[PDB]
């Protein structure tokens, strides 16, 4: 229920920045640059999973 | 929650990201579109 909490917002934000949205989709092949962009962004923000 | 707005930040240094093989995406008529190749 709380992973629905987490997630939900984390939509939210995603869709009314859509700025770095574009970045964290652009299909380039290492995905670290964008793994560490959201996780840079959101770590301290949510639980683990 | 929500992050203090510093996606700016997050952004810069994505790019401080700074091995080029892109894709081709369409082709055709002696035109080809190219992913990737962040550095062209």
């Amino acid at each position: 229920t709380t992973l629905a909490g987490e997630l939900v917002s984390v939509a939210r934000l995603l869709d009314r920045e859509a700025v770095v949205t574009r970045y964290l989709t652009v299909p380039a092949e290492d995905a670290t640059p964008r793994i560490r962009l959201i996780e840079r962004l959101v770590s301290g923000k949510v639980g683990a999973p | 929650t929500i992050p203090a707005d510093d996606i700016q930040s997050a952004i810069e240094e994505y790019v401080s990201s700074f091995e080029e093989v892109g894709t081709v995406v369409d082709a055709g008529d002696g035109i080809a579109h190219v992913e990737g190749l962040p550095s062209v």
